[PDB]
C-alpha cells in the first residue's frame, strides 16, 4: 500500500483565496506527475490540474486554468494547489492522486489517490454592515457601533464631516464568526445633548453600503 | 478536446446481476481510456488501467472493451460491495477528463416518500435560533425535490438538504431538509411548510404546521 | 517598489492545519534565501522558517519545529509555509521576507517583506454540539437533531440501542458557520406514542460530550 | 541564539536623541541588524553588520556594539520615527528576534474618562446584546479593563481595540465590546466595567442594570 494525504480545505468566501497541500507516505513524488482533481456536489469527478516530472510542464482544466496555480516540492515530497478569487462551483471534494503505474511510461492513469479534503466557496462574497448607536448616558460620550460586514474598510465620519474634533473610530476587530466589528464614539459638551442632532455617516464601499444612523438620548 | 460520454448516468440491478456500461468519446482517442469505482464520500479505486486491461489485486468479475471510440466496462454478476459510483476516464499525458459517473445501485418498484414535518423545540427556541426539519421518510428511485414556504412565500437559499444512500432492509433512499432562522425572524410568521414532489407522487405534497399551535 | 503578495490567512482551530503561500513580482525568486515571520500577540516579531537558495537548507524556530515545513517553487516564483497542528500562540501576523542587500553576500538582512496576512488560531480545537428534540407530530416519525459542532463526528443512538428498525441519521451539511449540523430520525406505530418512552443516546466523540435527550409528544 | 531588548518602552519628546539597547545571550559578533515597525505594516529594514546604515535610510539613525551588547541610537526624533524597533540577528541561513521596544511620545499620565453602553434594543431583538465600555483619552498606553456580570468575572468573550496616539494630545483610548446572545444577556442584571490603569489609585468601574 502507498498514501497521499490532503491538506489545507474548509470554509471560503467567493472571491477569496486559499491554497490546498498534499503530502505523501510509503513512496517519492520525484518520479511521478502529480494530478489535482475534484468531485464536485453534482457528483461527477472534474479534473484540475496536473505538474509534470521534473516540475517541466504545468497544465489545468480550462475552468481554473489562469486561475489556479499548481506547485511542487520533490524533496520533502509535497504538491501544492493555489486557488485565487474561488467561484461558488469551485465547492467539491479536492483529491491529489499520482500518474502511475508498476512500471511507469509517457501515459498512464491515476494508480493512487489520497482521502480527499473538502473545499466549499460561500457564495457571500461582501457583506454590508449592520449599525448600532451607543447612546450617550460636563461632558458625555456616544458613538455609533458597526458591526458583521466582510471585508474591511469601514470609514466613518459624523455629521457629515462636520464634527471632527473628539472623535475616535476605533481599528476593527476580527471576530469568531469570520467578520469584523468597530467602534466610533465621540465627545461633547453635555448641554448639547439636547438641541444637537449628532449623525454617524457609516460608508462600506466593497458591499457599496452607506447608512447614516442618529445617535440620542434613551 | 475530449468529452466523455458516459451511460447511463445510473445503473439499477441487484445482487448476481450482470451489468455493462459504455463510455463514448466525443473525437477519438488511442484506446487510452480507464475505469474507476467511487463509494460515497471516498478516494476512488483504478480497476482498469487500459481498456479491457484490468488492474492486479481487483476482484476478477470486472471487465471492460474499447474501439478507439467507443468503450465499455462490465461487472460478473455485482456483489453487494460493487453498489457505488463508476467513472471512465481519458488519460492523456499532462491531463485528464471523466465521464459523469454511472451511478449503480440496488433496484426495486417505485415508492413514494412519507413525508413529516417539525416545528424548533421550544429548548432551542430561546437560545435564539429556530431549526425548521422536513422529513422524506422513505422513497425510491433518490431524485426528489424539497421547496419551503413561510406564509405561503416561497423560499430561497435558507436550507441545507442531505440524502441518506440506500437503506439495508428496502434499499430506498431518504431525504432531510433543514430550515434555519433566527428566532427573530421565526417569530415573524405563522406558517411553516415543505412541498415535495417525487417521481411516485401524481401531485406535490405539502406538509405544513401553524407556529404556536 | 520590489513586489511580494502573501495569500491564504485567516481563521483556523487549535490541532487544525493551514497552508500560507507568497508570490512576487519585479525579482525572480531563486537567487535569494526566502523566509517566513510572525508578529506575535505581544507587538514582538518572530522568525518561523528559513529555506536556501536551491531548497538546500531549510530551518525552523523550535516552537514550530517539527509542526510547520517550509517549500519554494522558483519556476513559477512561489514560497508556501504548511502548519499542521497550529496552537493558539501560532496566532499572528505571517510575512514572506526576502534575504537580501543591493548586492547580495553569503549572510543577509531580509529586505523585501510583503504586506503580510493575518493567521487566527481560535482555541476551539472540540466544539461540543447543541442537542434538540424533533417532536411526533397509523405510523409516526420523531427525531433528535443536532447544530453547531467540530470536528465529526457526532454519533446518535435510539434509546441506548433498544430501537433500530426505522431508524436513520443523516449525513451531516456544514452551515455558513463553519459547523456540522445533522439530524436522527425514527418512525414507529403511533399507538406506542403515549406507552413508550422514546430517548436518543448522543456523543460528540472528539470532544467525548455525552449527551442524551427525551423525546414525546408536545 | 536568544535576545533581549530594553526598554520595552521608550517615551521621548520630539528633537530628542535615544538609545535602545539589545544584549544577546552568547557573542554574535556584528551580525546583528535593525528593523522599523508601522502599526499594520511589514517591518522595513534600518542598520545591518550592527552599523551599516540600509542605502535611503536617514543619517539620524545609527547602530555599534560588537559581541553581546548592541545599540540603536536615533539622533533627533521627528514624527515618523515613533514606531516599533527590533533588534534581530542574522545567520548564513536563519535569523532570531528580540521582543522589540515601542517609541511614543511622551505626556503627563492621564486617567481614562470611563463610559459604559449597553446594547441597542435594534441589536437586542436581533438576539445579540454587544455592550461596549470606552476608556477615553488615557496615558501611558497600558489599562486593563475587567467585565463582571453580577459580580462574575468574565473571560473568553470580550475583545478589545486601542487608537494610536492622538496627533493633538498625545493619549490613548481603548473600546472593550463584551458579545453575548440575547438568551444569555437577560440572565443577569448588572453589566460593570472595572479599569486599572497608572492614573488611577485605585480601580474604576461602571455598571448598569438591565432594563
Ligand atoms: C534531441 O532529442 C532529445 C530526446 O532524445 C530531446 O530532449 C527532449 O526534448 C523534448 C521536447 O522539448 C522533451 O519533451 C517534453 O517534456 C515535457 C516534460 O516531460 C517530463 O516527463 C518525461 C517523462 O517522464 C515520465 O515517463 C518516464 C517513462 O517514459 C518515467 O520513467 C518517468 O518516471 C516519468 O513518469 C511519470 O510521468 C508520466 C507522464 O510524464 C506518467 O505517465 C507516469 O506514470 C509518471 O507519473 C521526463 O523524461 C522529462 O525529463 C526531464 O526533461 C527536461 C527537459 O524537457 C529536463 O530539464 C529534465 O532534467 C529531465 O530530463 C520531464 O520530466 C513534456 O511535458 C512535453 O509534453 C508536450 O508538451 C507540449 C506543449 O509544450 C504539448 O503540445 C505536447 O502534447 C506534449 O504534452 C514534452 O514531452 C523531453 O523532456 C526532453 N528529454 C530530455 C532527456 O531532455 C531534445 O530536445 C532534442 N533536441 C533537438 C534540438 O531536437
Ligand atoms: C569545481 O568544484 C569545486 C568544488 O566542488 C567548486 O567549488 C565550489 O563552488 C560552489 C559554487 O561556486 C561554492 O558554493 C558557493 O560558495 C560561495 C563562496 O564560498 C563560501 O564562502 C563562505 C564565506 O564567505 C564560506 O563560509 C563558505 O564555506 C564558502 O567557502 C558562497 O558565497 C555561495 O553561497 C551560496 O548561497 C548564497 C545564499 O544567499 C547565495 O546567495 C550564493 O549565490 C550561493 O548560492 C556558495 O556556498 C562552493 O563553496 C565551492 N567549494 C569550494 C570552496 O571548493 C567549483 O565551483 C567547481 N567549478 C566548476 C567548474 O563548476
Ligand atoms: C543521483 O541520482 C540519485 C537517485 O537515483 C539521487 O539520489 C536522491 O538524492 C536526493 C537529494 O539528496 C535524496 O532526497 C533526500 O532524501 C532524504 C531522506 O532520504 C532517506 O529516506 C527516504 C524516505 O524518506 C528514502 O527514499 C531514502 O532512500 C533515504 O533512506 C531527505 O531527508 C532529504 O531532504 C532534506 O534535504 C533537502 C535538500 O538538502 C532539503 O530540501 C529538505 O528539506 C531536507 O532537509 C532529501 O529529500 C533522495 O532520497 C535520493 N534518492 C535515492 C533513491 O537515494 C542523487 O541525488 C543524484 N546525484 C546528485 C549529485 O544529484
Amino acid at each position: 500500500e502507498v498514501q497521499l494525504v490532503e491538506s489545507g480545505g474548509g470554509l471560503v468566501k467567493a472571491g477569496g483565496s486559499l491554497i490546498l497541500s498534499c503530502g505523501v507516505s510509503n513512496f517519492r513524488i520525484s518520479a511521478h506527475t502529480m494530478n489535482w482533481v475534484r468531485r464536485v456536489p453534482g457528483g461527477g469527478l472534474e479534473w484540475v490540474a496536473s505538474i509534470s516530472t521534473s516540475s517541466t510542464y504545468r497544465d489545468y482544466a480550462d475552468a481554473v486554468k489562469g486561475r489556479f496555480t499548481v506547485s511542487r516540492d520533490d524533496l520533502e515530497d509535497f504538491v501544492y494547489l493555489q486557488m485565487h478569487k474561488m467561484r461558488v462551483e469551485d465547492t467539491a471534494i479536492y483529491y491529489c492522486a499520482r500518474k502511475g503505474s508498476d512500471r511507469l511510461s509517457d501515459n498512464d492513469p491515476f494508480d493512487a489517490w489520497g482521502p480527499g479534503t473538502v473545499v466549499t466557496v460561500s457564495p457571500a462574497s461582501t457583506k454590508g454592515p449592520s449599525v448600532f448607536p451607543l447612546a450617550p448616558s460636563g461632558t458625555a460620550a456616544l458613538g455609533c457601533l458597526v458591526k458583521d460586514y466582510f471585508p474591511e474598510p469601514v470609514t466613518v465620519s459624523w455629521n457629515s464631516g462636520a464634527l471632527t474634533s473628539g472623535v475616535h473610530t476605533f481599528p476593527a476587530v476580527l471576530q469568531s464568526s469570520g467578520l469584523y466589528s468597530l467602534s466610533s464614539v465621540v465627545t461633547v459638551p453635555s448641554s448639547s445633548l439636547g438641541t444637537q442632532t449628532y449623525i454617524c455617516n457609516v460608508n462600506h464601499k466593497p458591499s457599496n453600503t452607506k447608512v447614516d444612523k442618529k445617535v440620542e438620548p434613551k | 478536446d475530449v468529452v466523455m460520454t458516459q451511460s447511463p448516468s445510473t445503473l439499477s440491478a441487484s445482487v448476481g446481476d450482470t451489468i455493462t456500461i459504455t463510455c463514448r468519446a466525443s473525437q477519438s482517442i488511442e484506446t487510452w481510456l480507464a475505469w474507476y469505482q467511487q463509494k460515497p464520500g471516498k478516494a476512488p479505486k483504478l480497476l482498469i488501467y487500459k481498456a479491457s486491461t484490468l488492474k492486479t489485486g481487483v476482484p476478477s468479475r470486472f471487465s471492460g472493451s474499447g474501439s478507439g471510440t467507443e468503450f465499455t466496462l462490465t461487472i460478473s454478476g455485482l456483489q453487494f460491495d460493487d453498489f457505488a459510483t463508476y467513472h471512465c476516464q481519458h488519460y492523456a499525458g499532462y491531463s485528464a477528463t471523466f465521464g459523469q459517473g454511472t451511478r449503480v445501485e440496488i433496484k426495486r418498484t417505485v415508492a413514494a416518500p412519507s413525508v413529516f414535518i417539525f416545528p424548533p423545540s421550544d429548548e432551542q427556541l430561546k437560545s435564539g435560533t429556530a431549526s425548521v426539519v422536513c422529513l422524506l421518510n422513505n422513497f425510491y428511485p433518490r431524485e426528489a425535490k424539497v421547496q419551503w414556504k413561510v406564509d405561503n412565500a416561497l423560499q430561497s437559499g435558507n436550507s441545507q438538504e442531505s440524502v441518506t444512500e440506500q437503506d439495508s432492509k428496502d434499499s430506498t433512499y431518504s431525504l432531510s431538509s433543514t430550515l434555519t432562522l433566527s428566532k427573530a425572524d421565526y417569530e415573524k410568521h405563522k406558517v411553516y411548510a415543505c412541498e415535495v414532489t417525487h417521481q411516485g407522487l401524481s401531485s406535490p405534497v405539502t406538509k405544513s404546521f401553524n407556529r404556536g399551535e
